[PDB]
RNA sequence: AGGGUGUGGCUCGAAAGAAGUGAACCCUUCCGAAGGAAAGGGGCGCAAGCCCUUAGUACGAGGAAGGGCGAUCGGGGUCACG
RNA sequence: AGGCAGCUCGCGGGGUAGAGUGACAGAUCGGGGGCUCCAGGCGCCUGGGGCUUCCGGUCUAACUCCGAACCCACGAGCGCCGAAGAAGGGGGGAGUGGGUCACUCGGCGUAAGGUUGGGUGGCAAAAGGGGAACAACCCAGACCUGGGUUAAGGCCCCAAAGUCCCGGCUAAGUGCCAACGAAAAGGCGUCUCCAGCCUUAGACAGCGGGAAGGUGGGCCCAGCAGCAGCCAUCCUCUAAGGAGUGCGUAACAGCUCACCCGCCGAGGCUGGAGGCCCUAAAGAUUGGUCGGGGCUCAAGCCGGGCGCCGAGACCCAGGAGG
RNA sequence: UUUGCUACAUCGAUGUCGGCUCUUCCCACCCUGGAGGUGCAGCUGCCUCCAAGGGUAGGGCUGCCCGCCCGUUAAAGGGGAG
């Protein structure tokens, strides 16, 4: 399901096929992401519902949560390196 | 999120009334040029006007505590 | 003859009378109906939306219909006033020796091919002209407007009805 | 008000209306993609807004001029005894210019006035890049002003 | 206009047993069980909560709204059947010749009507009873469609008296739903 | 339906056409007009994609040199497919 | 040794579109005041007629107190041609005097691929690339051979290039049409923008009750005991009601018209316009349609975007001729 | 499917009315089939919607076509194909 803290993978793009989490939803079409420490760096901005893949994995945000709180929820879960555990 | 409110007049053989239902509307994105986008394909789309005919005028952040319409408050 | 003849533009304003002799005198002879200067509150208009003509015969039918409905409602010099702002100037000709001359091997086919007059019409030349309005008070404001829609009926012309 | 206009042909000479063909004669531009530059006053421009439909003109500045003086070849260059001597060189400046210009005696001082029949190579990347038509008002055709330095720069 | 969230809850009682897999929703009752597909309700959530149901969507137009709302109003009505049955009465109204009706295995069969010598006869649905009182028809059973498609096909049988004739009133005619069994 | 072209099959080829003073076909190097990339690295966009570098590089019609093999090519008749 | 097919500036010419009608000539719809005659009724009132005055409204190819865009004469300047390709003068040879269509401004006509005028352009006398095929529409002017980049148009397959991207709509196979095939009317079918009026001091719909009394007042009537022929209009009242609808009935009666209670607890109602679609929408030269296959978050339609393919056009190399 | 209007095609020819013979098609439905409304008791009527699978005949009068008339019939529909 696609809500607050899910974790999804990119579709389209030039990061195609990288960790997500979901932060904020805008409207109908269109949800607020970002990639706390990607080692390329997903960039915080706006994505297409059609343009993101959600994985059974999830972490405990608020919503609309800092790039900061965010890399404190995924380390509390472990998920800095068991985002690749599918 | 930046719920914005923009105004303006858009024509169809010398149609104009500055009010709320035939005028204006309301619409909740990030940045200004989002939300021009989308009065333009939504206007456009809806009723048959070319966006010669879309005349924008006010386009300002409004406070989300203060919206007269329930429909937008609802997706906050 | 159908309508769809003589609803179009044909030619310039064919109006001189002291040119054109012999035209049959119009289906309308009463213009404004009722009681005006009385005490009215609401002033509704029937608007054009097109250019074209208006045959006489429609202009007559279309004021009988409305004037029956109106004083159906109540009574005639009560509150109401109807008026129909048009007249008739332009002349409309038909080359009707097609039925006659086109077959005495006469002036037959197209030659000499200028029209004879058959009646008159109302140029409309301008997008958004009053054709009709009534006056009426608040509690007639009803009656007025379904008698302006059964008018608009028996008319060439895509209309609409303002209040005021 | 820049003091110097460059003016391009984007559509052929066939089935062009009387008035128009004849301006374009007197504005040098007989086919399609050919260049020229003029100074910019009343005179000209009421010409330009004649035959607006079959051209597109706007304001030159150093790279868009540097580069159409660049591009002469053996039959484009100025009227060296005609010939269109591709320039490529000042050494074709070094005798020519002593007859009715003064001070160009180095390519770096060819700056003043004037030129013959620039031929050009339609636009790279699609004349239709961002357009579908250059038949369109303004679409394709007419004053775009500064814009005219990226379109030299393509074709 | 599009409804944001909208989101709807139906208590399950005690006594009844709520099954639901690949959108087959299933309810097992004193009464009986009742089996229902819903897989063209696209766009919807149906989620199987310990002790309620729940279903939910998002951005509805006019046409996914309503569909929303027949849906809890099927679930409705499949809850209701398994504890309660439902029971509609049918009517034999004669003018001149007395009709006479009766049961056999899965047809109800009419006979001497106004006075024709032809027989009617009526499907009965699978999982449905029908009993003949007297003057009055009784069909039983859990399942509310399957009771009322029932009723109206010996409704819809005895209407033939409605052709090239002035009706004067003879037929088999719904009566009325709903006794507590 | 019928001729012209491209690629193939089978046939005729003494002379008048080229050719052992080398036909035809294969390798290597060099120059190169107008035009002209991509992979890699970095940045922007929800996205299709775009911008800087790679780079006017690789390439590119034509043209020039060398090596190998070595006897058919041009031309005629007809058939298949585009 | 000058010339003018174009433009600018200067200086002049004009009565068209429009606009007006108290500025002339004609037409043309209503109201107020004053004067007069006639007719009717009991000096007055009402109607018709004529003149005058004031206020508003509708028109003109053969009306004008006005008046654009625009077109044109002359001078100067610019721009182009010119002593290689030459203003004015002289001479030899013709053909032509059936045109036609598209766009645009008209006259006649119910119209016409009709007929007759003004301006521009094709064809004639013009290939090639697109439009399914197509004298005339769009691109474009072909000396020959090779390479490249584009225009019109297109990119699911036939068939070179997108099963391309974002926001929406349509359920009819509507549609997949620049020139080419649909009107008035109806649809809250669904999608959108404006108005106005009611809402937590409990709206809309619904449900139970009060759902009414003097009186069923009444005139006329055996009786219409709202609603058969004209019509008023009063409080035991307060958390409640009007002297009051459609049914109907010989007449009733009664349901319903209207106001409060009780519940309920989120928004509701009435007008205006727009998009798409549906009905309107019926033929045969014989046998199914966007060219065909086929296509449904599209391969359709609306508002935008990105990249490619594609002429003999434009660029480049070699060759030929005047 | 009439009658006109136009003068695009055929003037070194596309045999020009009616009838008979034979074939096929349209639907805007006359009968046969289905459904409904009615100022539909029944019988008979009138009207609206679907539907072209089958049928729609014999004679007197006139060169006819149209039309009038005779005795029947479930009905004795109306049009196209140079």
């Amino acid at each position: 399901a696609i809500e607050i803290g899910r974790i999804c993978v990119k579709t389209r793009g030039r990061e195609a096929g990288k960790k997500c989490v979901i932060v904020d939803i805008i409207d109908s079409n269109f949800v607020l992401v970002t990639g706390p420490k990607e080692i390329n760096g997903v960039k915080r901005r706006r994505v297409n519902i059609l343009h993101i893949e959600p994985t059974d994995k999830k972490v405990e945000i608020n919503k609309g949560a800092t790039d900061q709180e965010v890399k404190q929820a995924i380390e509390q879960s472990g998920l800095t390196d068991f985002i690749k555990e599918a | 999120v930046k719920i914005f409110m923009v105004r303006g007049t858009a024509i169809f053989s010398a149609s104009r009334f500055p009010t709320s239902q035939k005028f204006t509307k309301y619409v909740r994105a990030l940045n200004e040029k989002q939300a021009i986008e989308y009065i333009y394909s939504q206007l456009g789309g809806k009723n048959k006007i070319k966006r010669y005919n879309i005349h924008i005028q006010e386009i300002k952040e409004v406070k989300e505590d203060e919206i007269t319409d329930k429909t937008i408050r609802d997706l906050a | 003859r159908p309508g769809r003849c003589y609803r179009k533009f044909s030619g310039p304003a064919y109006t001189r009378r002291e040119y054109i002799p012999g035209i049959p005198m119009p289906k309308i002879t009463k213009f404004v109906m009722g009681n005006v200067n009385g005490d009215y509150d609401y002033e509704l208009r029937l608007i054009t939306t097109e250019k074209g003509q208006i045959r006489h015969n429609a202009l007559e039918a279309a004021r009988v219909i409305a004037l029956k409905y109106l004083s159906k409602k109540l009574a005639s010099e009560q509150n109401f006033a109807l008026v129909v702002t048009k007249y008739p100037h332009h002349v409309i000709r038909e080359n009707k020796m097609m039925a006659f001359a086109g077959a005495d091997r006469l002036q037959d086919g197209m030659r000499l091919s200028f029209g004879k007059p058959i009646g008159t019409a109302a140029r409309l030349e301008k997008l958004g002209e009053l054709v009709m309005y009534v006056r009426v008070k608040k509690e007639h404001l009803e009656a007025a407007k379904e008698a302006l829609k059964i008018a608009s009926s028996k008319l060439p012309i895509r209309t609409k009805i303002e209040i005021s | 008000m820049n003091e110097l206009i460059g003016v391009i042909r984007i559509r052929g000479w066939a089935a062009t209306p009387w008035y128009i063909q004849d301006t374009l004669s007197m504005l040098r531009l007989k086919n399609a993609f050919n260049a020229m530059i003029y100074p910019k006053d009343s005179s000209i421009q009421g010409m330009l807004n004649l035959v607006s439909s079959y051209v597109t003109w706007g304001e030159l500045n150093d790279e868009g001029l540097r580069l159409l003086v660049s591009k002469l070849e053996i039959s484009r260059g100025k009227k060296v005894n005609e010939e269109y001597v591709k320039d490529k060189l000042n050494v074709d400046f070094q005798s020519f210019v002593e007859s009715i210009k003064d001070g160009k005696l180095r390519l770096n001082k060819l700056d003043e006035i004037f030129s013959l029949p620039i031929r050009l190579h339609p636009p790279k990347g699609g004349f239709k890049g961002k357009v579908s038509r250059p038949f369109r008002a303004g679409g394709e055709f007419g004053y775009r002003g500064d814009k005219i330095n990226e379109l030299i720069r393509r074709m | 206009l599009k409804a944001a969230y909208i989101r709807e809850e139906i208590q399950i009682p005690d006594k009844v047993k709520v099954s639901l897999e690949n959108n087959v929703l299933k309810v097992k009752g004193p009464k009986g069980e009742v089996i229902k597909d819903f897989s063209y309700a696209k766009g919807i959530r149906i989620q199987l909560n310990e002790g309620k149901i729940i279903l939910e969507t998002t951005f509805a137009d006019r046409r996914k709204k309503a569909l929303l709302y027949s849906i809890i109003a099927h679930i409705k009505n499949m809850i209701t059947g398994t504890i309660n049955g439902y029971r509609y009465y049918l009517k034999v109204i004669s003018t001149h010749f007395p009709i006479s009706v009766k049961v056999s295995g899965d047809e109800v069969q009419v006979s001497n009507l106004i006075g024709e010598k032809n027989i009617r006869r009526a499907k009965i649905l699978p999982g449905v009873k029908v009993t003949v009182k007297g003057e009055d028809i009784v069909v039983e059973g859990s399942d509310i469609y399957n009771v009322a498609q029932t009723a109206a096909n010996i409704e819809s049988s005895t209407k033939i008296v409605g052709y090239d004739r002035r009706i004067f009133s003879d037929g088999i005619y719904i009566y009325k739903k709903e006794v507590i069994g």
